[PDB]
């Protein structure tokens, strides 16, 4: 179970959504079989003017 | 403008033309509209859209480098692009303020010219030259009466004492000082006197269908132009030659 | 595949009558907007082997500009599922009439 | 909407197809597009 | 003689600044949770058709309203006017041997 930080996400997240799961040889990794993962959108700045 | 700004902007003005300064016109062209058009002019008067005046006001001061003949036309393409891409990136006040100022140095330079030349006084012309530039100039059945009414009408405009000769968005108006029916619409005159320039008064079972079809804007035109013409004009034995010789004739008789 | 290419095709325009296009084109009130010419959204719903009926059912959504309908049975075995990579249930090499006509 | 069809042999499907509007582009600066997709009724999004 | 007025105050508006907007349902002026769960990936199709966990595509709308294949396709729209932040926190199993190819 993992714990990470802050990451800016985009303004218009899909309903279908992409989850690749790799080692580090960028090879898809067949021994998963239960994943799963949660994001909450936080303010970071804005993008208004000035 | 390059141009960079549209034109007819009645989704977002039309509702406050009803409300504030209170057009007639425009709510006539509003109880017309379907229900799709309708409501997207309701939103425009609680929220109006906010537009970013930015590549308008950069693109302004490109354009005048090429009125002074700084650089060719040909490199306000790539130059725009690499400007824009600076402003994107250093935004701040004081970038914002020195769009602000460059382009009111604009303005102040060509106001001067305004001021100085006095082209105020040929303020009638700029709006006349403006308006008979977009005519096709080559009518069918015509042409000796065409060419010589548009020099009769650029006559009125230099002769005549007060005439202001403004116009609307689509169109050109002209007001003079008769009270009443001053104004005339000299863009719906043109298109009523676009077949009745080589009419020739011969073929009428009954007088009337040629000179009924002449409608009630475009006969006070008629009456504006009759005393600034001669019978050195439109060619004889036409029927707009025998108009402007009756005009003519109800005028300097009703003095 | 052996090698695959993409070609252009680039108008001649004079560069002094390009670069007032050029200028228009990046406005904000002269975006180039398109439309698909179907203009549908297409839903294949099951009718098993002997049924004559079929109910679908679609809950409260927002009918705004809504613009008609159009319906046709499709075969299972001739019609595919599109978006996969490869369909192993679908062994029909016939025409396919969910994406010919 | 409950259709009624004649009873065949094999499993079919049903091509179903809501006429809906589709819509779509700016180049602001270059290399640089920014799209903005949209359908009524089906709003996706 | 000298009614003290008071400004009526203004129910700071929705669709704001901060807003996760979903069309039907009201939006939410806070932060919220998406989740992208193995479970869901069943049911739709044309995105996983022999796939593993390691490479699988989800739906993280969650909406039981309208559904099945209708809660995708639609976005949650977070807003233009503030750039976003996404906190992961992810859980994982495993079945890895020792020895293997």
């Amino acid at each position: 179970v993992a714990d990470h930080g802050i990451q800016p996400l985009k303004n218009s997240l899909t309903g279908v959504q992409r989850v690749t799961l790799t080692d580090d040889r960028r090879r898809s990794c067949p021994y998963i079989y239960k994943t799963l993962a949660t994001v909450t959108p936080k303010v970071l700045s804005s993008a208004t003017l000035q | 403008d390059p141009g960079l700004k549209p034109s007819s902007l009645w989704t977002h003005k039309i509702i406050d033309s009803i409300i504030a300064n209170r057009s007639l016109s425009a709510v006539q062209n509003f109880r017309k509209q379907p229900l799709a058009n309708k409501l997207t002019a309701l939103e425009d008067a609680i929220v109006q859209p906010r537009k970013d005046t930015t590549p308008e006001t950069v693109a302004a001061i490109l354009q005048e480098l090429v009125a002074m003949g700084a650089l060719q036309p040909n490199e306000v393409g790539p130059m725009f692009s690499d400007l824009m891409i600076r402003v994107h990136k250093y935004n701040s006040t004081n970038v914002q303020n020195n769009l602000s100022v460059l382009l009111g140095d604009i303005r102040a330079a060509q106001s001067e010219a305004i001021r100085s030349t006095n082209v105020g006084e040929l303020s009638n012309q700029v709006v006349l030259n403006d308006f008979l530039s977009r005519e096709p100039a080559v009518v069918p059945q015509g042409q000796h009466n065409y060419e010589a009414f548009k020099q009769t009408l650029r006559l009125m405009v230099n002769e005549a004492p007060n005439v202001t000769l403004f116009k609307s968005g689509p169109d050109t108006l002209m007001q003079v000082n008769i009270r009443g029916v001053n104004t005339v619409n000299l863009n719906s005159a043109f298109k009523n006197l676009k077949n009745f320039w080589g009419v020739q008064l011969d073929t009428e079972i009954v007088p009337g269908s040629i000179s009924s079809k002449l409608s009630s804007n475009t006969r006070v035109l008629l009456l504006f132009l009759a005393p600034f013409t001669n019978d050195s004009t439109f060619t004889p034995d036409t029927f707009i030659s025998q108009i402007m010789r009756l005009y003519r004739e109800t005028v300097a008789a009703s003095i | 595949y052996t090698q695959i290419n993409l070609y252009v095709s680039f108008f001649p325009m004079n560069y002094d009558t390009q670069s007032e296009l050029e200028l228009m084109l990046r406005n904000a009130t002269n975006d180039q907007n398109f439309s698909d010419y179907l203009g549908a959204v297409n839903n294949l719903y099951q009718i098993p082997a002997g049924s004559s009926t079929v109910v679908v059912n679609i809950p409260d959504r927002s009918w705004g500009a809504f613009r008609g309908w159009s319906f046709t049975r499709l075969k299972v075995s001739e019609t595919p599922r599109i978006g996969a990579t490869q369909d192993p249930n679908f062994q029909y090499s016939g025409s396919i009439p969910y994406l010919d006509g | 909407m409950q259709f009624t069809v004649d009873p065949m042999t094999e499993p079919t499907y049903l091509m179903l197809l809501f006429g809906v509007f589709d819509q779509v582009i700016n180049q602001p600066t270059r290399s640089g597009i920014s799209v903005a997709y949209l359908r009524l009724p089906f709003a996706s999004g | 003689m000298e009614v003290y007025v008071p400004p009526p105050r203004v129910m700071a508006p929705t669709e704001g600044r901060n807003s996760i907007s979903y069309n039907p349902i009201a939006p939410l002026q806070d932060t919220t949770h998406i989740y992208i769960i193995d479970n869901k990936t069943s049911d739709i199709e044309n995105l996983n058709i022999h796939k593993d966990h390691s490479n699988f595509y989800t739906n993280i709308v969650q909406n039981v309203d309208v559904a099945p294949s209708d809660a995708a396709t639609q976005t949650i729209k977070l807003d233009e006017r503030s750039r976003w932040g996404g906190e992961l926190h992810t859980i994982l199993k495993t079945n890895a041997p020792n020895v293997t190819e």
